[PDB]
RNA sequence: CGAGUGGCUUGCUACCUCGAUGUCGGUUCCCUCCAUCCUGCCCGUGCAGAAGCGGGCAAGGGUGAGGUUGUUCGCCUAUUAAAGGAGGUCGUGAGCUGGGUUUAGACCGUCGUGAGACAGGUCGGCUGCUAUCUACUGGGUGUGUAGGUGUCUGACAAGAACGACCGUAUAGUACGAGAGGAACUACGGUUGGUGGCCACUGGUGUACCGGUUGUUCGAGAGAGCACGUGCCGGGUAGCCACGCCACACGGGGUAAGAGCUGAACGCAUCUAAGCUCGAAACCCACUUGGAAAAGAGACACCGCCGAGGUCCCGCGUACAAGACGCGGUCGAUAGACUCGGGGUGUGCGCGUCGAGGUAACGAGACGUUAAGCCCACGAGCACUAACAGACCAA
RNA sequence: GGUCUUAAGGUAGCGUAGUACCUUGCCGCAUCAGUAGCGGCUUGCAUGAAUGGAUUAACCAGAGCUUCACUGUCCCAACGUUGGGCCCGGUGAACUGUACAUUCCAGUGCGGAGUCUGGAGACACCCAGGGGGAAGCGAAGACCCUAUGGA
RNA sequence: GCGAAAGCCAAGGCCUGUCGGGAGCAACCAACGUUAGGGAAUUCGGCAAGUUAGUCCCGUACCUUCGGAAGAAGGGAUGCC
RNA sequence: CGUGGAAGUCUGUUAGAGUUGGUGUCCUACAAUACCCUCUCGUGAUCUAUGUGUAGGGGUGAAAGGCCCAUCGAGUCCGGCA
């Protein structure tokens, strides 16, 4: 993929429960896989800010629950390093549900986004209220 | 830049930026300032801090 | 069917034993391209600091922007090339022929060497030139030492002697270039060989850790789960199969870790200067204060503070030289804090 | 239908072990095979392109995470370039595990007159030993080469030190009615592996500073104990990874294959002689070790009554013993002191205030006080200690 | 089949059971995925009524499963603490020993060799290590068969 | 303090749960502390560890042999002067 | 509403009794059955000291072929016996 312009210490793993920062009807998201990832023996597949991840819906509306959908990691608790050496960390771990063409499934996005995610996934940016 | 907590100048190529739930941003100079803030302590109540003195 | 996994550690830096010389010895030298010159220099490791830099790379989207880069400050005072050794091409490889020494010697060089009182620099020079006429001359290298006395933080006064190759134009011109350096007094600086922004290969003898187990030394797993409570925590499963009925040297075992020679490739030279600009407040931890000729190497460098690191122009660079990077800021903040 | 190769399944045999070679599965760690799953290079196509199908060379590297099940096997999910198979006493219990098989207890079903049985199910049910030899990983002492110091050489030896993927430009281009949709090349990044390093972020930090509970030293002050810090908060150096840095290109020769020239055989023919090319594979390149390479090496200087080394002393860039490295007054090696740089967070005492209380008394607040206390780092500084002195050696 | 053996011919119930071979039975629940678990169905290889059947509040260091919470069990390991370990003084065993023994790769051999054969490698001694080999040490195999053995 | 509980301290007893000296004291082992982000992905199985916790107030489901379930669950409080 | 204070009743490392897991430590042991944490019972079919009884094809057994002095699907000693 296109360079983020920041070094990420993947703060999520396969099976992690994260927030769904949108109005799709999905509240809690469970990480299943990470796009373009191949690990090593015994290692739990890791996901971080800017990664496109395969997810299942744990909490939400009846129609949205149990569905296997793709998402993009927007926020994370573990720090990321920006080119100026400064670290940037978030309050929660969050992802926005995305489709086949990488456009958000919902209309509005809840909470802040990292400028690096915004640069990589354009239509997710042009839906973001706050870009930090 | 200046530390949003203590008030000293953050040495460039150092520090952490905490992004709050609402979207608010807080630049910290060190781990000491982050940890004092997590304890619910307000900068102007601590004597060592540049905001207070 | 039990998953595949790459082996624990590399088999190319063996045997993992204590180094013979603390002074690193290069096993390869650059190609003979441009003008004649000494193919390397040396200094002492000081410590680390960060620098804010303007992005030089024309292919980066961040070209012209401020970028924080880690730097290892190494004190590089002028060295002294006291001799010129010449090699001859024999059917058994390269063997040393003769050496051309000097008269001018450093006050405390007699701490390591048995300084020459009687030598004939002309008969030696004549023997080297007869060999060149015969087409038997291999390569031309200089016997060089450091002046640790110029560095206040390093306790030693005893010089670190090492041989360094001269590469360049014709073998006739570089013989002459080599003799010209030696005949003066041998004094040369980092500036004479290196320019800020070039890629150098730094060689050094690593930080000694004494004896450590397979987990640290080879990167093997610790015993997991229930296995970690049975009496075995940091020991490998087995030393090998039933057959072959011997332990193969490839199995991760305990022993000496650290204090090995490493040659770390493509290290960018951020800045080469003189003075106290890169010195840290309160002094560099376990080293001291810098006030003299220095070099700023991008990232990490092998060995601890006070150790002798060796420089050589990159034998295998990936990128093109982007000379004299714009250093907007060098941190002087205390490393204690 | 016919001919075989393998020795992974199964069966057969009864050669070896019954004065014992510890089971299955799993795990961990190492090596290997090729009948190749991916990756490199190719041939064919029912090859437009894209995506495939089939075949050849090829074992460098890779081949991962999970849900049921003791399972091997297998089924299933989402990722992936792909998530290949097999050997090493069905590798691996003087390494682990002990869920299954297969002791002694018990139940159920079936069979039995009964004890009791079952190639049925089920709950419970133990894991010994101080390494003599050998083997390897690392560390020393000697002898050989035949005075010492410093610098080298390179016979050999090890490496995967690199593997792979995504993205952008090429390009909505070639190709195609359209749908759809490449490549060379140049760039950016990710992943796995590898080596090193700690400025940055993070962890630790029973150094240190503070808060505070119980109890004891009458109160105060200041302290002990509460497991090897009472608990809580912060945390320097160092050590670290979750942090940061670095890890080509290109040559040479080949395989499959594509060809040139060319004969046997006037023609033709990539082959028989000859030649131009051509794989992630081979050799070199690069990194690491390596004078014990018995052809036991080279060079320069010093020295053979003296060069150099050991002991000793102060210490670590070193360290389990040994080893290694540095300094030793012509000195900053270690400590004291003082600064500098850091940690904590404002000391004791005194003054004012303080809900109240006749008063006594009074938790606490402010000031004095960026205070007090503390530092595994640096600088200055010969004050203290590196003194005295011994030995070997051509 | 629309009686026959041998007297009767399985009723209430329960049921893929700690009893179901087929079997991971079929449907549903739950999970991304559930040979598990629970519900339903159930022709039950070979359930079933004091050989007691069914059911059940309470109880349980009994067997299986799910959720919230928690966490170094794991990703993936780091640093620290105490006692050892290492060096020195003193004390001072045992296991084990046919002999020889610096081995390695192949081969051969009663078909699982440090010792045989061919090569390769190999200067001696010593310290620390984790246990690959000595089909290592420890026990006249508990399994199996055999004995005109025992209980 | 509810307490013959913990922790601390008397009276009384002891330094004889009877070998010491040395090395920031390495690997490795036994006991153990703390670990960012994730949070059972570990494993036959949460084995091991951890979480919770005293007291008072509010409040408390299915089922039930009416005894129980029940400290269900969940929520709040807690010092000193 | 109070009084009352029942219970093979509950919590409890009270004393005491027991022994679930760690398959930890030990496994030429401190120990021929030990150590540590964890765990169960703790007014009763309870625990315990001393005295006393039952004897080997016999006892005793809330039954495991458990126990009868480290000895049990028939104790130990000596004899039959070489
Ligand atoms: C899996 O079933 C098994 C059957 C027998 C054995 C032992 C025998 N195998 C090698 C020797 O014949 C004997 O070794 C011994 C007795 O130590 C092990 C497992
Ligand atoms: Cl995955
Ligand atoms: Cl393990
Ligand atoms: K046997
Ligand atoms: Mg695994
Ligand atoms: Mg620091
Ligand atoms: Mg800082
Ligand atoms: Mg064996
Ligand atoms: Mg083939
Ligand atoms: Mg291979
Ligand atoms: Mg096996
Ligand atoms: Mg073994
Ligand atoms: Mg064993
Ligand atoms: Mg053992
Ligand atoms: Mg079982
Ligand atoms: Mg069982
Ligand atoms: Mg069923
Ligand atoms: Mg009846
Ligand atoms: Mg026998
Ligand atoms: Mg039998
Ligand atoms: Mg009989
Ligand atoms: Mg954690
Ligand atoms: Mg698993
Ligand atoms: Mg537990
Ligand atoms: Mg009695
Ligand atoms: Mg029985
Ligand atoms: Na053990
Ligand atoms: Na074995
Ligand atoms: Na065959
Ligand atoms: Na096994
Ligand atoms: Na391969
Ligand atoms: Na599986
Ligand atoms: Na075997
Ligand atoms: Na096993
Ligand atoms: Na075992
Ligand atoms: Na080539
Ligand atoms: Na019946
Ligand atoms: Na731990
Ligand atoms: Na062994
Ligand atoms: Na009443
Ligand atoms: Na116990
Ligand atoms: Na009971
Ligand atoms: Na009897
Ligand atoms: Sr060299
Ligand atoms: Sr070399
Ligand atoms: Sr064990
Ligand atoms: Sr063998
Ligand atoms: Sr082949
Ligand atoms: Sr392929
Ligand atoms: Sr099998
Ligand atoms: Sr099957
Ligand atoms: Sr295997
Ligand atoms: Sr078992
Ligand atoms: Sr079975
Ligand atoms: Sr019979
Ligand atoms: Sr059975
Ligand atoms: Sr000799
Ligand atoms: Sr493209
Ligand atoms: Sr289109
Ligand atoms: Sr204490
Ligand atoms: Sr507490
Ligand atoms: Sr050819
Ligand atoms: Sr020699
Ligand atoms: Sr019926
Ligand atoms: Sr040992
Ligand atoms: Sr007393
Ligand atoms: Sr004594
Ligand atoms: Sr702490
Ligand atoms: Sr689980
Ligand atoms: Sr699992
Ligand atoms: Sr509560
Ligand atoms: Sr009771
Ligand atoms: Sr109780
Ligand atoms: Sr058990
Ligand atoms: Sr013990
Ligand atoms: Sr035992
Ligand atoms: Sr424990
Ligand atoms: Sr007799």
């Amino acid at each position: 993929m296109e360079a983020l312009g920041a070094d990420v210490t993947q703060g999520l793993e396969k099976g992690s429960l994260i927030t769904c920062a949108d109005n799709t009807g999905a509240r809690e998201l469970k990480v299943i896989s990470v796009h373009g990832y191949s690990g090593t023996k015994n290692r739990h597949p890791k996901a971080g800010l800017g990664d496109k991840i395969t997810v299942s819906v744990t909490k939400g509306t009846p129609e949205m629950r149990r569905q296997v959908l793709e998402a993009v990691v927007v926020r994370q608790r573990k720090p990321i390093r920006r080119p100026d050496g400064t670290r940037v960390k978030f309050e929660d771990n969050a992802a926005v549900i995305v489709d086949e063409n990488e456009d958000p499934r919902g209309t509005e996005l809840k909470g802040p986004i990292a400028r690096e995610v915004a640069q990589r996934f354009g239509s997710v940016a042009s839906a973001a209220t706050m870009i930090v | 830049r200046e530390c949003d907590y203590c008030g000293t100048d953050i040495e460039p190529g150092t520090g952490t930026m905490f992004v709050h739930k609402d979207g608010a941003t807080t630049h910290f100079c060190s781990s000491k300032c982050e940890n004092n803030a997590d304890l619910g302590r307000e900068a102007r109540n601590l004597e060592w801090t540049d905001t207070a003195r | 069917p039990q998953p595949s996994r790459p082996r624990k550690g590399s088999l190319g830096f063996g045997p993992r034993k204590r180094s013979t010389s603390e002074t690193p010895r290069f096993n390869s030298w650059p190609s003979d391209d441009g003008q004649p010159g000494v193919q390397g220099f040396a200094g002492y490791k000081a410590g680390m600091t960060h620098v804010v830099l303007v992005n030089d790379e024309p292919n980066s989207p961040r070209e012209g922007m401020e970028e924080t880069v880690p730097v290892t400050v190494i004190e590089t005072p002028p060295m002294r090339a006291v001799a010129l050794r010449a090699y001859e091409d024999t059917p058994y490889g390269q063997r040393p022929l003769t050496e051309v020494w000097t008269d001018e010697f450093h006050s405390e060089l007699d701490r390591t060497l048995d300084v020459p009182e009687d030598h004939d620099p002309d008969a030696a020079e004549e023997q080297i030139r007869d060999a060149h006429e015969a087409g038997d001359l291999g390569d031309l290298r200089l016997i060089t030492h450091t002046v640790p006395d110029a560095v206040p933080s390093v306790p030693k006064k005893k010089p670190d002697v090492m041989e360094t190759r001269v590469g360049g134009g014709s073998v006739s011109d570089r013989l002459d270039h080599a003799l010209d350096i030696v005949e003066d007094g041998g004094e040369h600086a980092m500036n004479d060989i290196f320019r800020a922004g070039e890629y150098a290969d730094v060689a050094g003898v690593t930080k000694g850790k004494g004896t450590q187990g397979p987990v640290k030394r080879w990167g093997v797993q610790k015993r997991k789960g229930k296995h970690a409570r049975q009496g075995w925590r940091r020991r490998i499963g087995n030393l090998g199969p039933w057959n072959p009925s011997r332990v193969r040297s490839t199995v991760p075992q305990q022993g000496q870790t650290g204090y090995h020679q490493r040659t770390e490739l493509n290290k960018r030279l951020i800045d080469i200067g003189e003075g106290d600009e890169p010195t840290v407040d309160g002094g560099f931890v376990n080293y001291g204060e810098v006030d003299g000729p220095y070099t700023l190497v991008k990232g990490s460098v092998p060995g601890p503070d006070k150790r002798l690191v060796r420089f050589r122009p990159a034998v295998r660079p990936n990128d093109q030289p982007r000379l004299d990077p714009e250093v907007r800021y060098v941190s002087n903040e205390s490393n204690q804090g």
